[PDB]
């Protein structure tokens, strides 16, 4: 299809596709030099930025990942099939736009927790 | 029963964004053509064989007049202009008292013979050099003598800068591209008024090369609508926002400078010289526009058509020409080969349209044309904030282009109350309206690749 | 060795040093500040680009990655010893210049199926 | 003998690359000594202790008359000369009328004594003050009249900025270093004859400090050959390709301007002042250079040789001077101690060498030099494109340098038919020659560290 | 706590809170635009070296990664409770700062040769 | 017993740093009021709720002499005032002779009534204008007899470029902001004398927005101590160094210049124009500055007290007056209301206190001040190395400031023997001291998040 060629699709057909999104993520006299200069490490930083948040949840290098973090129905009551079979990613990230920061800090916590536990556990043995 | 959180990596979503953007030159720009305004070589070349996505089953809203692509594109055409005109030579030792006559043939009424006093090689000895100036380019000192004495413009509001013997003033298409992480989209709602939702959205790396054509009062160059005439403005009912009328139909305007001319270079100073017109070889006729007058009857009827459309109860609609002012701005101002033209337009925007009338289909052909009048200035003053003006330089032969108008700068006038009238004049206001007329369908949107699903899958421990 | 030491010598060697050549991928008045900050931001954009391209092949934080994608005949008819033993890396690259991207893509779509048939199995259990 | 794609990261492979590099000036040059032309406090601090990896049983093609590294260092040296003639004070007012007379001793025949009126600190009155100026930098105004009158050579073509009078022209090692993903290779083949293979190269990070060395005709300072002369020529059969001939053993050449000369500061306006020669101390003697008869017979003798190597068949090979055109291109041009010297070099490449003699060995000793003429000029312009040039500060007391010849910049004459006979002249063309001498081994590569290699081991699932 | 909130708190307790501090390790006219971007490319090229070494190490995407790099008593002869439990980070990084780049090869060495003999057991199966 | 490496990301060490930093300015400071000096648009806006975090059980090595950041502070405020100056009119034509005469009412004695010919728009006239000059702002002509002919004061060592219309010298707050990876940490001891142990340390991003006030003897607008009078010097013994007395209760001083001045608009060429002081409107009283005598009394009490402590067995210590030199240095410098004023502290700065006399407690009240005399320049040439002056513009109506004294740079005398007395004059040297007045407790620190630490864990094959 193309880059955001399934950002109209529904959620199930649009997590078919999921690397040509993420290769636009980094693509690649004395003041436009300047301005091309800052908005390229402008894109650098946003990829670094959401390639460190990948890496805290525990998620680093794969485009889909499970996590431990229970779904809380507070966050949405609705049940799978309606969000994975009629529903796009532009009203699901409207929908949960309020509860982004809590699930980010559920992800972060239920990692570190893990990473301390292993250690705990590995050094038992 | 039990759900758990999961993380997507390249979720096709977005938000608004007003990042920087940079600029894209086409690849037929760098066969070597240097030394142009527009020709940009910071500009990287522009990406073969573009793509342009069509994003189905979605909605986007759009909004022309708070789009931050217009204002980006009017600052970095200001800062290239301040570039293209900080090396070469300053006319500051021109600014000296100018003994000014008639120009011999019959008597043109444009222009003045000039002498004046100009240092040689050695700014010990001046010679006394001649050459023809425009009159709207001279002032008389004083203002209450017959003395003869004149002097530039402007020399006591800022300084001039020449432009350089080499420059051009051709414009190139120029696309904006957007950086990694951000995208364009573009509504391709044939029907589009502007603003407000699009059902037909596709997301593209660049733009279409938009020409930065500088014009006042019409549109040239400028890219075609596809179904009718499309009205845009901010706030039709507040009269301070000019009306971007754009036409479907483009209108051939063909303008001339049939004299011929001779340029001589004159030296100023030591290291300095610029080139100035020397003499008029042939008989005199006055510069002017030709518009096909069946044509501009085909874009006046169908434009009052549209404006009844969008002012109901309104009987009768006005086409009057433009109130007062500067020059720059009570007429057509553009650039025909290097060439500052400023053309009235009293003989385009005159008629009366009532709704009682059916006005015939403006049909009986005829090859009848508009000859409206043209003058010419050099000293160019144009994006005022810069405080450098320029010199054109003179160019030999005449001048010949053409053009098509696509679109009109209108702008309704003040309050007149409920009398069932409306008086539209063009306008020529902000440079930024013209860009505005391009970027209507490009917004910058800003990718979100992070998202979170629920789905029944369990991380091992 | 060093750096680029085992250019000259055999596959099998070359294989034995590969951290050094590792290590200088990143490495690390108006005009010449500009020069210099274009080339770091230049150089950072291809270490990025390559460790984007082994992030999407499931090989992040490996130098050495292997991959369930069939090894086509096509591709090369010769077999295991003559590549590992009396060849170099650059005689490889040259004949396995023309399939590059094919195989990119091959890899690419096996590591995407196998995290989408993975979240189809583990949402099962 | 199933068989599973395996990636390799850190693999030794490069390709062709045109990336942009950054410089690196040595750290004992940061022991202050500051405002040289060439010393750039934006050049990182070379790197100590520096590798060099030699990369065995390899093979590279190298091509120096298609290196982007040579094109690069002109640019950069080009722009920081334009950098260093920036800020300080322009000549422009001194572009006056000069009344010059002949210099007090016998007759100097190479200066005058100009005066001329320069304003004071307060621009309405004038004091007439006097300089000695060389004849090469008056041209005499008009041309047909002893008036006495004459001015500055560039009063009418472009602007002059003096050079400041803390400057200082001593060139310094530049280390140009690669970015990272990419090395340079340098070929330690001591035979090689700059293009086609190299069976011994190495990766290096940086270069081996190439001195900028600023010279026509001859090579001054460079690195020495290690085996024989090495010819490099990008197509011999073609006459307008200029020969870089390598030697092997440089040969010292003393350069000297024996004067004894005054400096005299002179106010040319309101916080303008510039330093001018006032007078000369001392007997007058021609400044010139000495050249060892014999190390110039051992030098011409081997590439006469090796000339007769590469072109076969050739009874005759005259060395004789330079065709004709401006002093910058006929005459060696170097600066010594600051001072620009034009040396004729017609008594150097003055000999016909035929194959029917032996010629000995050039042996008997003896102390006899070559006392070629030197001429010195203020006005120096080289690189014409900046638009710039430069007015040379005077330096009191003689000077003095001792350099090394490394090197000739030959190129043959036209085609004159098959009459076994070639006139080799010096050259004296573009600058980036010179560079060419030195970066004739180093080329720059792009690491691709992601290799494909087939593996029997197969992922897990 | 936030950030350097432990610095003077005791291992075990400092250990607790990482995050928060890698954080920061990322963040995020023609004379003051070229000074930040500077120094924002700086930081990122420290932000890349780190991640780069914590790559060669078998640890990226993690904050405590365990090796099996034996723990040398030439380099600490303390045994592990006042190591954890009365000594803060700067007195550790002071008595073990003689030795960090050794334990830095032998890290890279350890992964080096785990990838290594790992491909070398991998490919008989 | 077996124990293996473990590696920890984000471990809270730190060591020394060098790092480069970004400026911040306020949010309310970008409500408009633009073309100030110190007004960067440049900084990004100051961040919303700013933390601090306080570092328990910690101790940190602070040294204010051997921060990099003053220095930094220093290079970026001269860097800014260049850019300042860059743009706007400079006053080279206006190096002419000037007719000076006395100033009409009694004698001004502090300025002069010079006429001068200024060119018009046109460079072949020229007009006698007059304003009223300074005294200290014109030398004159010759120096041996009463011609009555003047000129400006650096007409011949650099050029002035006059201080554009629009500019304001208000002092905005600016919070230094470090970058990721690197911390800011501030020392809170309330008792720390400038270097040393500090045992209450936290960290924090960015500074506490640094007034960048411009003053030499005294200290304008500062931060106050907490506890006590702190005197900080880098080396006591040594009297080179110049002692930071930093005081806990500031003293307000109110400086005024009650004569009324009008302002005149004067064309000094084509393009170029400048506002020169014109008449004095109403009665003349010299511009002066008072302080109360109690609270001064107070402060030179505690100050003294603080010296006896830091400098034992010596019986007297004398307060007296600056030694000598310009009267930039030699006079309290700073800029009040968009004015330079020079005040004379002599009267401030002269006392004579001996440990045998309780001195009371300074008691008893009064209304009475010092008025300490002052004088206006506007030729501004402070940070000599830029080469660029100002002619400060001409203002208005009165102008009367009111600021703080919140620190002296007091300076000890030269070594005059064991004789039990330092004479404590005012200082008034290079400006880096000033901020070294607010950078006393932030150092730069530079995170090191990887960590080596012993577990029993072992990674699985
Ligand atoms: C809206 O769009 C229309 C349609 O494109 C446009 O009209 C056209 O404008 C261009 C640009 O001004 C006109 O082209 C000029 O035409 C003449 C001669 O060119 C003719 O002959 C050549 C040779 O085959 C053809 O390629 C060409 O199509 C024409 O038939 C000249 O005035 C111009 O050439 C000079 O200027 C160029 C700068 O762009 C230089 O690159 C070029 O080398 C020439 O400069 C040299 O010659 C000059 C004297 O000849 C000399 O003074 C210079 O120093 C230098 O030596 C240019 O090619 C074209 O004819 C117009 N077309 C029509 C049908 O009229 C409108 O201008 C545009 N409107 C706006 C407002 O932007
Ligand atoms: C090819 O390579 C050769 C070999 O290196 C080179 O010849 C040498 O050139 C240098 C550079 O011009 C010559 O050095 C100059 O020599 C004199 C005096 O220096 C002598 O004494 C000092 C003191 O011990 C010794 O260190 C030195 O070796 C010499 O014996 C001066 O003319 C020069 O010094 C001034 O210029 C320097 C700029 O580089 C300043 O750093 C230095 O401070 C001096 O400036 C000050 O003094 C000036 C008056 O003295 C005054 O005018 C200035 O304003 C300022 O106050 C410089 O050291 C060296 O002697 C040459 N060697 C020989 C054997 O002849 C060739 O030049 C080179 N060729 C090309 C084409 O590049
Ligand atoms: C140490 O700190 C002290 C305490 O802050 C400081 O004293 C104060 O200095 C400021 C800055 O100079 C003084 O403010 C000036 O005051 C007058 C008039 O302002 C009064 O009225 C307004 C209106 O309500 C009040 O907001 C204000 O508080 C005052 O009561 C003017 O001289 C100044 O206004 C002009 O300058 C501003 C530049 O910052 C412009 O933004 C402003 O628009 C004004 O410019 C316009 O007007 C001018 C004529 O009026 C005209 O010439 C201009 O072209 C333009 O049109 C400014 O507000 C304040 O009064 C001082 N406070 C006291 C108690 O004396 C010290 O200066 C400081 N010391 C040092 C060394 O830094
Ligand atoms: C919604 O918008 C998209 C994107 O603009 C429209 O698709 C485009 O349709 C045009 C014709 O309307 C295509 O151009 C021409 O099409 C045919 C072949 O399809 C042929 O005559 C020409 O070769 C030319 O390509 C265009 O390719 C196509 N795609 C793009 C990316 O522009 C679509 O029609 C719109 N749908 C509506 C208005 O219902
Ligand atoms: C849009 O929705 C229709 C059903 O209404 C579906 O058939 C079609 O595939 C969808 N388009 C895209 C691009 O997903
Ligand atoms: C080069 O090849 C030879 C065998 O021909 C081998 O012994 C030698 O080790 C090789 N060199 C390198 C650097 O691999």
């Amino acid at each position: 299809l193309g880059f955001l060629g399934a950002a109209g699709s529904t959620m199930g057909a649009a997590s078919n596709t999921l690397t040509v999104q993420a290769r636009q993520l980094l693509s690649g006299l004395t003041v436009w030099g300047i301005k091309q200069l800052q908005t390229r490490v402008l894109a650098i930083e946003r990829y670094l930025e959401v390639q460190q948040l990948l890496g805290l949840w525990g998620c680093s290098g794969k485009l889909i990942c499970c996590t431990a973090v229970p779904w809380n129905s507070s966050w949405s009551n609705k049940s799978e099939t309606e969000i994975w079979n009629n529903m796009t990613w532009m009203q699901w990230d409207r929908e949960i736009n309020n509860y982004t920061n809590t699930i980010y800090r559920l992800l972060e916590e239920s990692q570190f927790q893990q990473e301390i536990n292993e250690v705990d556990l590995l050094a038992l043995d | 029963g039990n759900l758990w959180v999961t993380v997507y990596y390249g979720v096709p979503v977005w938000r608004e964004a007003k990042t920087t953007l940079f600029c894209a030159s086409d690849a037929k720009a760098y066969d070597r053509e240097v030394h142009n305004v527009w020709a940009t070589h910071a500009c990287v070349p522009t990406d073969p064989n573009p793509q342009e996505i069509v994003l189905e089953n979605v909605t986007e809203n759009f909004n022309m007049w708070k789009n931050d692509m217009v204002d980006q594109m009017h600052e970095d055409i200001i800062s290239l202009w301040d570039q293209s005109l900080k090396p070469c030579v300053k006319l500051t030792p021109l600014c000296v008292t100018l003994n000014c006559t008639n120009v011999t043939s019959v008597i043109n009424e444009d222009m003045k013979n000039c002498s004046f006093n100009a240092t040689t090689e050695i700014r010990d000895r001046k010679k006394e050099m001649y050459a023809l100036f425009y009159k709207l380019d001279i002032v008389p000192l004083d203002g209450e003598k017959s003395d003869n004495r004149y002097r530039l413009i402007n020399c006591n509001t800022s300084t001039i800068t020449q432009a350089c013997p080499k420059v051009s003033f051709d414009p190139i298409p120029i696309h904006y591209c957007t950086p990694a992480g951000f995208a364009i989209l573009k509504c391709n709602n044939k029907t589009f008024n502007g603003t407000g939702p699009c059902n037909n959205v596709s997301t593209v790396q660049c733009t279409h090369g938009i020409k930065p054509v500088v014009s006042t009062q019409l549109l040239l160059n400028g890219s075609l609508a596809e179904e009718d005439i499309i009205i845009r403005s901010e706030n039709l009912t507040n009269n301070a926002k000019t009306i971007i009328v754009h036409l479907n139909e483009s209108v051939e305007i063909v303008c001339t400078r049939p004299n011929n001319m001779t340029r001589k270079s004159i030296r100023i100073g030591p290291g300095q010289t610029f080139y100035a017109l020397n003499d008029i070889i042939g008989d005199i006729r006055q510069a002017h526009c030709n518009i096909s007058e069946e044509k501009w009857n085909n874009t006046l009827h169908r434009v009052w058509k549209k404006l009844v459309e969008h002012f109901p109860n309104k009987t009768t609609i006005r086409f009057d020409r433009h109130s007062g002012g500067d020059l720059e701005i009570t007429t057509h101002s553009f650039n025909c080969g290097g060439e500052f033209f400023y053309c009235n337009t009293s003989g385009l925007f005159n008629i009366t349209y009532n709704s009682n009338y059916t006005y015939n289909d403006t049909k009986h052909n005829g090859t009848k044309v508009i000859t409206l009048p043209c003058r010419i200035k050099q000293i160019i003053n144009m994006w005022q904030e810069v405080g450098r003006a320029m010199y054109a330089p003179p160019i030999a032969g005449n001048i010949t282009c053409t053009s098509n108008i696509t679109g009109l700068l209108l702008t309704r006038d003040g309050g007149n109350n409920s009398t069932e009238t409306e008086t539209f004049r063009p306008g020529g206001g902000d440079m930024r309206d013209n860009w505005r007329s391009e970027l209507y369908k490009y917004k910058v949107v800003e990718i979100k690749p992070l998202g979170i699903a629920p789905t029944g899958c369990k991380r091992r421990v």
